[PDB]
């Protein structure tokens, strides 16, 4: 009961407050301890934030080890258009403010939190530079007037509700463009989502057929919307429809709706009164019991109508379901009026509405019927002669197997036997005996082993192949422009001019009947000894009564729409369909027989009923959907899924994914089961569905989605290269940089710089350093080491003191490099900030690493099967002495070395190259780094949600049927 | 009425788990040959003991 | 449809070619072989219409071969491939014809086949007789070709000023000389000749030497460069390859090379010819010298273009190859006779290439003096033909040239498995 | 060296090879879809039926992979064993073997209703030396006999 | 799109390139100068948006040149700007 929402991801509502920054803004003054400064260096220092978006990132693992993630972030990635995409930034605030003469409305810096400019630039050092840069801000960061429309509606609309620049305003606001950007696409996603009511007016009021109309209301509704109104806009593209038949359900499907739509309307006299009727054309003696006066009783109403309704299905599609013919006796055709039911029904129903197996018994029936009745003696005993037929009394030599009978009397017989030659000629529609004979379908190509001859298609209908039947494409055109799927229904009769149905079957077969009956025996059938009269009455009147069948045209013929515009409608024969597929029912050709008499055909059509459209077309777009999952999704991988993963695992992906394009829990699994009785997953019913090529692009909305998905992952994948990560870490003895005396904005940290390291020791991967940290070895008497620690002890240990070696204030390094192991592998390193006011009291705690610390690690891990995340600490030492002012002598120079040693002790570390920031001196560039545009329209846009335009069907009317193409 | 199935019937009842679930914890889905080497390693390892 | 749906498609068949001839003779019984997987997967991609495993793959080869040939003749139906722009643009066209649908679409994945490509031109030993394929890409979209793919630089040959051909410049190369005439440029299969005729000798001393257009493109490793007297077999006059122990070194010097190349010597050398000219320095005066260059020949990077697109011409009428078509028309042309239709073809493509020319040419009709001396399948001289039209201007006749290739290689590939009964 | 006997042959890594069952699959073929000289007796009448019915038979035959795969798993954890093997005794008096029937007939169900899993589960794991006690005992009889 | 449109990016365009010049070899390690924030900006206004972060300012202008190429070089694209008006 699958549901397709036609807005899978609606527009919400953000304030600028919550979009998610990636910077962070530190302020120092920096001074120096060295040099008397009147004016110290205000400083800004910018840095990435540090959650960004981890449910994509998990920096935890490394995606070159698990292909999974990236499937994972696939599915992610759409998630994230709900949370990000969705939430369009609405509400700037401003204030009335001036600028000079000029009045100006200015963004209220003041209620953006951290992103608060005026606030940032209260930190300078005299009043004036605030007041300017304070100024600056109210020029910069102001609201303008929109320089075009932002969201691109394709539509065509009048001027008057047209969307236009003036409606909208560019807010410049103290965010990065890159921080803006996810929300930008909102717009994108109100566009191909929503839509003038008026477009949506245009679509139903136009492909509307002739009959139905909009309501009042409704119509007069959607047409004075006004400007700034949306409506969801309807999805429409021509869909891959011929994969119904690929699953059992979606097949299902579709032949459950095409049979709840069927309905006829029919009128019929009383069953009395027929009765009456006849009964006086016969003259039935109430004592006696005869053939016509029998009949006359099993003559019933229910039977009209369960046979019209089959022969109306079975002309909607032949792949849904066939009929079971009932009493097809071994002389079944001796007995006139079950005879000429049958060869009636013949023409209402096309081929594939019958077994292939009793359509080949009725043809045998007819000829055992002929050469019982119709033939010579002289005839009969030629073809037993040439072991064509077999004599009449081995009953058992004919009951049926393989061989077509009546294909081979016809092949046999000769230029003098007239009689014969026209019956079975007239019966396979003019083809010749071996034009009959011809195989349409091999055997070894149908789920029911049997060839398709001609023979067995050519009674029925109009006597066309099974495979090749004609189409009533009456409505054609109409369905292309809609893009409704390019087949139709099975032409059950042709219309001629000015609204006359033709009965050209009927008459044909009425003739037939004529001929086999009404004509004359060799050897009459023994019903007919004696009441040869009373049966050719009979006969007669039926014979003459059969146009009244004109009745079911009409009631079929009346809903052409409703029988074509649909999508369960087709009228191609694939036989390789599983016949445990399709339903059956039971059907008796003599119920047709009060049809004959009783049915009355109105002779003009008066009301047509309401067509399905697309309904039931939902299960394709969810299949086509499923495809275009996977190929994304194996595309972003490399690879087919299944290759790598289990396909539950694959699927359950999948899922998730589809589910949130269409709004409903849905299930792959379902649509590919072994049978419709079994729910059993298919691996190969699967796997023929992604083997077939992609023949139709999907519907634009989906299509724009996930291209709008696809671009999210870029950024996502580009904002990679900001998170914390670097390919290797150093293992060293000792370490640290103090760096006094300095005027710069860095002057201390836990870390050294790359140039100051020398590696005399590389591991090349996390095995490598496992694998070392395993040799142990025995040293002396008691003592034993391991081959990574016994390389840690190769390198040289620079006394902490000569890190914070000072001469005369200024730090110097008379030391060497430090000598080092470089270790590479992945790692995070937790970057932290520590401001040294310059009150050299209470020595800082910075967070150190050491070697220990890495074995404790790589002991933890030791069995692993891939490779650890090894979260190595880095403090950076900000330089903001500004705050800290005087000459006077307090303490002695050693002391202010001693403090700074806190930085130095690391063991495991990564290059303060690692740490990556942009400095600001200059307020102006802070700024003009921290712009970005947003133009939204001033007042929300008005979308209406529960509007409710159904099609209503006017009165009773002129019905013109089309006529089918001439010539 | 459209590709879509329905018709402009009633208004879209959007359901919101259908995101929150699956985004929240990653677990990782481990590879067919890591999978089996794995369990060959738990089999040999077994033997040799 | 696009351009690059066809090819995508030859491709495809020309890989079902490449694995039938792997799987030949190694379809064993209980084996599985990954050339055989491939190959019967492929068989399954051809028709649209179908996936179950191809019991006999021959029967829908053949079906697209006929469907093909059907296609490739009704002029009403391939015209749209004829167009100017067909050769240009990668723009769907909106046509709707029975064979497109079934058969054409894009095959090949993206990106990776790209990538794929590019790493290879800088692979070791790229194929040394490649696919049409590279060429339907060098010919018409304008891309590399393997950095060392080797060649043979007689094909590489065009017309110029000095000379007007290769082959026939032998007759001359026979004849004694009047007296010390202009030097020579000539190309064999495996090697490179230069040098200067004279029925006197000529002194020991500096000589410079202009290399020609076409082979100003070539490179050449594992070279033996020697004083030889005989092009393609024959015989030339009016040059000495004697010599002595005594004899100073001759050697010669490429813009390239800062460094002196020695001739007659055992040692094998690599050289470029890119650099525009040869210094040759005879160190005894010879009564007409010719110098050959043996070794393996290769097209300077980002330089096959030159030769694939027709640009190395400059003179008309002029000497012009097939870029090897001839060698993969034989399959297709064997199939052909076979039943009879040898005749019946030859007539549809000339009305193929005579409505091809037609839209080359503002405003819409056939040149005048279009005399085709050879049919539609010797193109090296259909070509020539095409590009000595003095009516038209050069690029156009080139376009033509190119445009026409294509298609005949299209045809190449999909008419082999044809079988019309 | 000993080892237990090879179900079918594994490629790949988890590709299984139903070599075996296609081998037959075209002698089934053989012997009923081919026509026959005397048609068995069931064939004169529902000859297109069994067709029918016996082409799916057939067309389903690959679904016996699961068998496969089962089978396969045992071999390789659950059951294997150092006291399987491969190398048939023809000496062994029928008496001392352990017996039970089966009818190939349930096979049946088993072509058309067996689901491979494409997968093989090792979540077992082998108690590959169990079952010597009684050898040993033997072994030190002779042994301490001599 | 507007001839306008076209001449105020290839303003850019050139802007950029102005800039590069610019900071060639003036781009040192602890400073972000003023030359350098402009060119960075610049980059950041070229792209789209939902072009991303820019690591490497040679992807991006490498893609738009890559996109130029492939459109004025086919007429069915860039014909529009070959007409009169």
């Amino acid at each position: 009961q699958s549901v397709v929402s036609r807005t899978p991801i609606p527009l919400s509502k953000i304030g600028l407050q919550d979009v998610k920054k990636l910077f962070d803004i530190n302020v120092i003054k920096c001074g120096s301890s060295l040099r008397i400064v009147d004016e110290p260096q205000v400083t800004f220092i910018v840095s990435y934030a540090k959650d960004i978006y981890d449910k994509f990132m998990c920096i935890e693992h490394d995606s070159a080890y698990e292909p999974s993630l990236t499937m994972h972030r696939v599915r992610v990635i759409y998630s994230m258009l709900n949370d990000y995409c969705a939430k369009m930034i609405s509400e700037v605030p401003y204030e009335s403010s001036f600028v000079g003469e000029l009045p100006v409305k200015s963004v209220t810096l003041n209620k953006l939190g951290d992103r608060n400019m005026d606030a940032l630039a209260e930190h300078l050092l005299f009043e004036h530079d605030v007041v300017n840069a304070q100024r600056e801000n109210r020029i910069f960061y102001q609201r303008k007037s929109a320089p075009a429309v932002p969201v691109i509606f394709g539509d065509d609309l009048e001027p008057a509700v047209r969307e236009r620049a003036n409606l909208y305003h560019r807010y410049s606001v103290p965010y990065h463009q890159i921080e803006l950007a996810l929300h930008a696409l909102a717009n994108d996603l109100l566009s191909i989502q929503y839509c003038h009511p008026t477009v949506v007016y245009n679509y139903l009021s136009s492909r509307a057929p002739n009959f139905l109309r909009l309501d009042d209301q409704v119509s007069l509704k959607l047409t004075s919307a006004g400007i700034g109104t949306l409506m969801p806009r309807p999805v429409v593209q021509l869909l891959d429809y011929d994969l119904v038949y690929m699953s059992p359900l979606a097949l299902n499907n579709l032949a459950s709706r095409l049979l709840r739509k069927i309905s006829l309307h029919l009128v019929m006299q009383m069953v009395t009164a027929v009765q009456q009727d006849l009964g006086e054309v016969v003259s039935v003696s109430s004592n006696v019991t005869n053939p016509a006066s029998a009949c006359l009783v099993r003559m019933n109403v229910q039977g009209v109508q369960t046979l019209a309704v089959f022969i109306a299905q079975s002309m909607l599609n032949p792949n849904i379901s066939y009929g079971m013919i009932s009493g097809l006796t071994l002389d079944c055709f001796s007995n006139f009026i079950y005879g000429a039911c049958l060869m009636l029904f013949q023409a209402l129903i096309p081929p594939s509405a019958l077994t292939a197996r009793q359509r080949l018994d009725i043809n045998n029936r007819f000829a055992y019927f002929l050469i019982k009745c119709h033939a010579t003696q002289a005839t009969t005993a030629r073809l037993v002669a040439n072991q064509v037929i077999y004599p009449v009394d081995a009953i058992d030599q004919w009951q049926s197997n393989g061989r077509d009978v009546l294909v081979a009397i016809y092949n046999n017989l000769l230029p003098g036997e007239l009689v014969l030659t026209n019956l079975i000629q007239t019966y396979f529609r003019g083809n010749t005996a071996q034009q009959a004979a011809e195989i349409l379908i091999p055997a070894d190509q149908t789920s029911y082993g049997a060839n398709e001859t001609r023979a067995l298609s050519a009674p029925y209908l109009f006597g066309a192949p099974i495979n090749m039947l004609a189409p009533d494409a009456r409505l054609s055109t109409y369905k292309r422009d809609l893009a409704l799927p390019d087949r139709s229904p099975i032409l059950i009769t042709t219309v001629e001019g000015q609204n006359s149905i033709s009965i050209e079957n009927l008459r044909h077969k009425t003739g037939l009947i004529r001929a086999m009956y009404l004509n004359g025996f060799v050897t009459q059938p023994p019903a007919w000894i004696r009441n040869a009269n009373s049966n050719t009455a009979l006969l007669s009147r039926f014979l003459d009564a059969t146009p009244n069948l004109l009745g079911i045209y009409e009631a079929i013929l009346a809903n052409t729409y409703a029988n074509a515009v649909n999508v369960y409608c087709d009228s191609v024969y694939r036989a390789d369909i599983p016949i445990e597929w399709k339903l059956h029912q039971s059907v008796d050709p003599q119920d047709l027989l009060f049809g004959v008499f009783g049915i009355v055909p109105q002779y003009q059509i008066l009301n047509e009923a309401v067509p399905d459209f697309f309904a039931g077309g939902e299960d394709i777009l969810i299949l086509q959907l499923i495809r275009a999952v996977y190929d994304t999704l194996s595309n972003k991988l490399g690879r087919n899924p299944a290759d790598i993963f289990h396909l539950e695992e694959v699927f359950k992906v999948i899922e998730e994914i589809v589910s949130v394009l269409v709004q409903q829990k849905i299930d792959v699994r379902k649509y590919f089961t072994e049978s419709m009785r079994s729910g059993s997953f298919s691996k190969p019913r699967w796997d023929n569905f992604l083997r077939r090529p992609v023949a139709q692009r999907l519907p634009n909305l989906y299509s724009v989605i996930m291209t709008q998905a696809d671009h999210v992952y870029n950024y996502m994948t580009q904002l990679t290269h900001i998170i914390p990560i670097t390919d290797c870490f150093y293992i060293v003895k000792n370490s640290g940089f103090v760096d006094r005396g300095s005027t710069g904005p860095v002057i201390a940290s836990s870390s050294v710089y790359e140039n100051v390291l020398k590696v005399v020791h590389t591991i090349a991967d996390f095995d490598a350093a496992n694998a070392l940290r395993l040799q142990r070895r025995r040293v002396d008497n008691t003592s034993y080491t391991d081959s990574l620690s016994d390389m840690f002890n190769g390198l040289r240990s620079i006394s902490s003191s000569e890190f914070v070696r000072s001469v005369n204030g200024r730090s110097v390094f008379t030391e060497g490099r430090i000598d080092a192991i470089k270790v590479n592998m992945r790692a995070k390193f937790d970057l932290q900030f520590i401001t040294e006011e310059g009150g050299y009291s209470k020595p800082p705690n910075v967070k150190k690493l050491m070697f220990s610390d890495f074995l404790s690690f790589l002991d933890s891990h030791k069995s692993d099967y891939r490779p650890p995340l090894l979260t190595v600490p880095i403090t950076i030492g900000l330089n903001n002495l500004g705050e800290t002012n005087s000459n006077t002598l307090r303490m002695r120079s050693e002391a202010i070395d001693e403090y700074f040693s806190s930085y130095v002790g690391a063991q495991i570390l990564v290059p303060i190259n690692v740490v990556d920031t942009r400095v600001y001196t200059e307020f102006s560039e802070l700024r003009n780094f921290f712009t970005g545009d947003v133009v939204i329209r001033d007042d929300p846009f008005d979308v209406w949600d529960g509007v409710k335009a159904t099609y209503i069907p006017i009165g009773v009317h002129g019905v013109r049927l089309d006529p089918n193409g001439d010539q | 009425m459209d590709s879509t199935g329905r018709a402009y019937d009633g208004a879209s009842e959007f359901k919101s788990v259908l995101v929150t679930e699956g985004t929240s914890h990653y677990t990782p889905v481990e590879v067919y040959n890591i999978l089996d080497e794995l369990k060959t390693i738990k089999i040999t390892s077994t033997i040799a003991e | 449809m696009s351009r690059q749906m066809w090819l995508d498609t030859s491709a495809l068949l020309e890989a079902i070619s490449e694995y039938v001839v792997r799987c030949n003779g190694d379809t064993f019984s209980g084996l599985t072989t990954g050339d055989f997987n491939a190959l019967s997967n492929m068989f399954t991609q051809l028709s649209v219409s179908s996936a179950g495993y191809v019991s006999d793959p021959r029967v829908p080869l053949q079906t697209m071969s006929n469907m093909f040939v059907s296609f490739i003749t009704s002029t009403d139906r391939c015209g749209y491939m004829l167009r100017k722009t067909w050769f240009n643009s990668d723009t769907k066209p909106t046509v709707s014809d029975d064979f497109i649908t079934t058969y054409i679409r894009p095959r090949l994945q993206v990106p990776m086949s790209d990538t794929v490509r590019q790493l290879n031109n800088l692979s070791l030993q790229p194929s040394a007789k490649p696919k049409l394929y590279e060429r339907q890409n060098a010919i018409m979209k304008g891309l590399d070709i393997p950095y060392s793919e080797p060649i043979e630089p007689c094909k590489l040959f065009r017309s110029v000023a000095g000379q007007t051909g290769n082959i026939p410049m032998m007759g001359i190369l026979a004849t004694p000389p009047a007296a010390q005439q202009q030097p020579f440029f000539v190309a064999e299969r495996r090697r490179i000749l230069f040098g200067i005729r004279s029925n006197a000798a000529i002194p020991a001393g500096a000589y410079q030497f202009v290399v020609p257009a076409w082979a100003s493109v070539l490179s050449v490793t594992g070279a033996y460069v020697y004083f030889t007297n005989s092009f393609f077999g024959t015989i030339i006059a009016g040059v000495t390859a004697t010599a002595t122990a005594a004899d100073a070194a001759t050697t010669f010097t490429v813009p390239t090379d800062a460094n002196n190349l020695p001739v007659q010597t055992d040692s094998r050398l690599s050289f470029s010819l890119g650099g525009g000219n040869i210094n040759l320095e005879l160190g005894v005066a010879k009564t007409g010298f010719c110098v050959a260059i043996e070794g393996e020949f290769t097209i300077l990077a980002n330089r096959s273009q030159a030769y694939y697109t027709l640009n190395s011409i400059t003179q008309t009428p002029t000497s012009i190859d097939d870029f090897d078509v001839s060698d993969f028309l034989t399959t297709f042309l064997s199939q052909l006779r076979a039943c009879g239709q040898y005749e019946i073809f030859s007539d549809a493509m000339d009305q193929l290439t005579n409505s091809l020319i037609t839209n080359y040419m503002d405003p819409p009709a056939i040149p005048a003096g279009l005399a085709f001396t050879s049919p539609w399948f010797r193109f090296s001289e259909r070509a020539r033909t095409i590009l000595a039209l003095q009516n038209v201007d050069l690029n156009i006749r080139k376009l033509i040239v190119r445009h026409l290739w294509v298609i005949t290689s299209l045809i190449a590939v999909f008419g082999r498995y044809y079988r019309p009964n």
